[PDB]
Order: structure tokens, then C-alpha cells, then sequence
């Protein structure tokens, strides 16, 4: 579509389409995040929090 | 900024319909809005993307307010006095700029701004084409059918809309159908300027009939006027310029096909062909068609005339509701009337009797002599000096003393005007309560004097409907005058 050339081509954001697949908290339960674990295979460059 | 933004902007089928500067400005405005949304501070910036380069340079504008809040986007000369006040307060010129905006987390906002800019570009193209061309006044196919409304899409991204009053009161439109309407107002609505049409004028019917009339197409007969009204009247008439042509045949077309075609565009009203004549006396009868030639009336200078017709055809010729009278008022260039021959005869007899009675008391002649002199013709004893002597003195006998009725009247006009002028001197003489009231015309004093009202209390007691019976003064003006008088009477404590 011309909107594609208007948006992703001009801005350079060539990801370009995204879909929400975040691990949302299951409904009905509260909580407090006490421990977070990050396991990364040694092929991918780990981010700042890792 | 790599020789790609301009190429993306130039479609050039639809995106680059206007100059590349406008598209670049719209895209840069969307980018600036996205950056401002991403920016923590509520600053205002404007971006400009050159078509040759593509690098969108963003400069933060000032828009200086007369307050001290938000110094990054609103300042005054008092705060600038530290910097010697190089610029006066209230300046909206640019005073800041931003290096570059990442615009990564704001991708959804940028997409929404791009959609809004696409809608704005569609509206701009609609304004550039339909609004500059006053819409598309042509037959089309309806696309949307809203409640008593039809929206149609035309070529070159043009659009049109049909009002509820513009369509038939009983007929309802549906998508994909055909709606006839001449666009005359392209209102700049959101998401395109939908043209507005109204089927309430004879211009559309005249234009429709002219194309399908061989006489009009060949310029043999020229149409002088046309009359049409949705649900009231619709007649087609053309005038032959001494070319020996039939007006009814020219207006009807080829075996009535033109009338049938125009009937659909006229809101379902049947289209009838009437004759046209150059002489107004003949033109009234010609435009009275379908009827018979029984209405004859002439006037000296005024355009007013009377219409006489048979009792059976009294409703077909004009009609008490005007079902054809609007034709005679329009397609003939003369006044129309809805009555019978008896009414016209009674009016003529009453006018003759009034003229005879006035002449009897204005000329001091004997009653029998005045009646004999006035029975030769209507309004004979009136304006003898102004009218030609061949009419006021056609009969023999007292031809020499005929000019006496004007010679005496020339001197006695001062006494004649006394009854018209000094009648209000004793009967409800004007006062400052009503005659001097602000917001009224000079005829208000005469109306008050002729209605018997002299004091403001009587006017204040009455409302608007009671005073609306007089056609000279509207109900609103009388009500406003009464309210002003009542307010003055209530609050005359202060001078």
C-alpha cells in the first residue's frame, strides 16, 4: 500500500509490522515480582539487563 | 534523507496530486506531532522536509504567551530583559530546534498520524477538485444510504450528498441507485467536501429539457423562462424567434420522451409542455397551459394582471394552491390569478363603481351626466390630463368641459391630500409613546393611528400574535416595541 511507503520507507522503521504477544499476568491474581531469570544461548548478543 | 522520502511521497497517481511541497509538509507535520508526543515537554515544533534533499529539519517554535508559565514554550519581554529583550513579547517566530528524533516507541502514534494525514490529503484533493469545480452536477450512483440522505462518489475522488428536503418526501433512496441533483454548495466537511444539491429550482429542469429539445439544440427556439417546483408545478416552455416553431412540441421533445426523462429528475412530478409568447397578454395564456385562452388583461405600466378562466378549468389553469399558477408567474413574465370569470367581472364592476362615485363627488357634475360620461369606458374620469386626449374625449358633446375635471383637480390636490394626511390629526394622534419609539419604521405611527392605539399601555398589553394581523408590521417588531415600552414604564426611575 502507499501507506507502507509513507510510513516504513520514509522513517526507516523496516521491522515493520508488530503483533502484541507479551506474557501478560493471568487474570484473577495479584503478585510481586521477586525474582527474574534470564537464560541466553551464547549466539545472541545479550541486552543491557542481561 | 537518502533520496527515498521524495520518491515515496511522489506516487504520483494519488499521493502527489498536489505539489510535492504540500505532501512533504504534511508528512513533516505528522512527524513533528509524533516527536512532540514522544517528547517529555509539551513544546511545539514544526518540521520541513525539502523535496530535493529529504532531510526533515525540525525547528521548535516559540508562540510566546503573555504569561510566565512554560518558559520553554511561552515567555515575555520581562523575562527576556536579562538577555536585553532582543525580541518583543508575543512573538511566534522560531526560537529553538531539535537535532533528531528516534521515533521508535512512537511507531503506533506515527501510523495513526499517517492515517490522519492520508485522510487530510483525501480531503485536500476533494477540495481541490469538487469544491473548485462546485461539485459534480451530473447523474451518478449512490454509495451510502443514510437516514433520508444519499451520498454518492463521483470521479476524480469527488463526492456529493443529497439533503432530505432535496429528495422526494415519500421516496427513499438505497445504495447503488440513481439520484438526480445539481450540486451548488461544496461544504468543507471532514474527510472530503461532499457537494450539496437541492431539487427546488427550475434551472435543473430547464437544463435537462434543453439538451433533449431539438429546437433548443439547433437554436431555432430560445427559452425565455422556465417554471418548476417539487410537488407543486413543473412546466416547460420555449419561445420561437419568428421561426414558425411549436412551443409545446419543442418543450415536449420527441414523442414526450424528454418530459418523461425530466419527470424522474423532478421528484416524480409530471412534466407538461406549455406555449410561450412574446406579448405578455398572450404570454400569460400561453404559460397557463394546459388550459384554454380565456384570461385577458392589460395594464398601463404595472406588471399586475388578472386571470379569467372557466369554472371547470379554474383549477387546471392556475388552481387555488398554485398547482400551475407558479408557471404563469414565471413562464410568462406577468402576474397570475386563481379565480373565475365571475370574480374578474365583479372586480371590474366594483372598480368602475368606485371610479364613478369618486368622479361624482370630485367633479361636482350631475349624477346622471357623470354616470353617462363614465360608462363609456373603465376609469374614464381619472387622470384626464395625464392620459391622452383621444381617450378622455373620444365622445362628442361636452368635449370642451372634459378638461375641467383635471384643471380643478390640479388646484384641489392640496385639499384632496388633506383626507390622506390630516386624518390622524384627531383620531389617535401620534405621541412619543409609539411614534417616537426606536426600532420601528415611519409606517408604525400611521398603523398606530389607524388602529386606534394612542398610549403605550395598550401596546404593552397586547402581545405579538394580536399585532401580527397587520401585514405592514411584523409580530417581532411590535413585540419588541411593546417590551421596550413596558421596560421603560417599569424602570423609569433612572432618566
Amino acid at each position: 500500500t502507499p501507506e507502507e511507503k509513507l510510513l516504513r520507507a520514509i522513517f526507516g522503521e523496516k521491522a515493520s509490522d508488530v503483533k502484541d504477544s507479551s506474557l501478560r499476568v493471568p487474570n484473577g491474581v495479584s503478585g510481586t515480582v521477586i525474582d527474574v531469570q534470564v537464560f541466553t544461548r551464547d549466539g545472541v548478543e545479550k541486552d543491557k539487563r542481561a | 534523507m537518502n533520496k527515498e522520502i521524495l520518491a515515496v511521497v511522489e506516487a504520483v497517481s494519488n499521493e502527489k496530486a498536489l505539489p510535492r511541497e504540500k505532501i512533504f509538509e504534511a508528512l513533516e507535520s505528522a512527524l513533528a506531532t509524533a516527536t512532540k508526543k514522544k517528547y517529555e515537554q509539551e513544546i511545539d515544533v514544526r518540521v520541513q522536509i525539502d523535496r530535493k534533499s529529504g532531510d526533515f529539519d525540525t525547528f521548535r517554535r516559540w508562540l510566546v504567551v503573555d504569561e510566565v508559565t512554560q518558559p520553554t514554550k511561552e515567555i515575555t519581554l520581562e523575562a527576556a530583559r536579562y538577555e536585553d529583550e532582543s525580541l518583543n513579547l508575543g512573538d511566534y517566530v522560531e526560537d529553538q530546534i531539535e537535532s533528531v528524533t528516534f521515533d521508535r516507541i512512537t511507531t503506533q502514534t506515527a501510523k495513526q498520524v499517517i492515517v490522519q494525514k492520508v485522510r487530510e490529503a483525501e480531503r485536500a484533493m476533494v477540495v481541490d477538485q469538487f469544491r473548485e469545480h462546485e461539485g459534480e452536477i451530473i447523474t451518478g450512483v449512490v454509495k451510502k444510504v443514510n437516514r433520508d440522505n444519499i451520498s454518492l462518489d463521483l470521479g476524480n475522488n469527488a463526492e456529493a450528498v443529497i439533503l432530505r428536503e432535496d429528495m422526494l418526501p415519500r421516496e427513499n433512496f438505497r445504495p447503488g441507485d440513481r439520484v438526480r441533483g445539481v450540486l451548488y454548495s461544496v461544504r468543507p466537511e471532514a474527510r472530503g467536501a461532499q457537494l450539496f444539491v437541492t431539487r427546488s429550482k427550475p434551472e435543473m429542469l430547464i437544463e435537462l429539457f434543453r439538451i433533449e429539445v431539438p429546437e433548443i439544440g439547433e437554436e431555432v427556439i430560445e427559452i425565455k423562462a422556465a417554471a418548476r417546483d417539487p410537488g407543486s408545478r413543473a412546466k416547460i416552455a420555449v419561445k420561437t424567434n419568428d421561426k414558425r416553431i411549436d412551443p409545446v412540441g419543442a418543450c415536449v421533445g420527441m414523442r414526450g420522451a424528454r418530459v418523461q426523462a425530466v419527470s424522474t429528475e423532478l421528484g416524480g412530478e409530471r412534466i407538461d409542455i406549455v406555449l410561450w409568447d412574446d406579448n405578455p397578454a398572450q404570454f400569460v395564456i400561453n404559460a397557463m397551459a394546459p388550459a384554454d385562452v380565456a384570461s385577458i388583461v392589460v395594464d398601463e405600466d404595472k406588471h399586475t394582471m388578472d386571470i379569467a378562466v372557466e369554472a371547470g378549468n379554474l383549477a387546471q389553469a392556475i388552481g387555488r394552491n398554485g398547482q400551475n399558477v407558479r408557471l404563469a408567474s414565471q413562464l410568462s413574465g406577468w402576474e397570475l390569478n386563481v379565480m373565475t370569470v365571475d370574480d374578474l367581472q365583479a372586480k371590474h364592476q366594483a372598480e368602475a363603481h368606485a371610479a364613478i362615485d369618486t368622479f361624482t363627488k370630485y367633479l361636482d357634475i350631475d349624477e346622471d351626466f357623470a354616470t353617462v360620461l363614465v360608462e363609456e369606458g373603465f376609469s374614464t374620469l381619472e387622470e384626464l390630463a395625464y392620459v391622452p386626449m383621444k381617450e378622455l374625449l373620444e365622445i362628442e358633446g361636452l368635449d370642451e368641459p372634459t378638461v375641467e375635471a383635471l384643471r380643478e383637480r390640479a388646484k384641489n390636490a392640496l385639499a384632496t391630500i388633506a383626507q390622506a394626511q390630516e386624518e390622524s390629526l384627531g383620531d389617535n394622534k401620534p405621541a412619543d409613546d409609539l411614534l417616537n419609539l426606536e426600532g420601528v419604521d415611519r409606517d408604525l405611527a400611521f398603523k398606530l393611528a389607524a388602529r386606534g392605539v394612542c398610549t403605550l399601555e395598550d401596546l404593552a398589553e397586547q402581545g405579538i400574535d394580536d399585532l401580527a394581523d397587520i401585514e405592514g408590521l411584523t409580530d417581532e417588531k411590535a413585540g419588541a416595541l411593546i417590551m421596550a415600552a413596558r421596560n421603560i414604564c417599569w424602570f423609569g426611575d433612572e432618566a
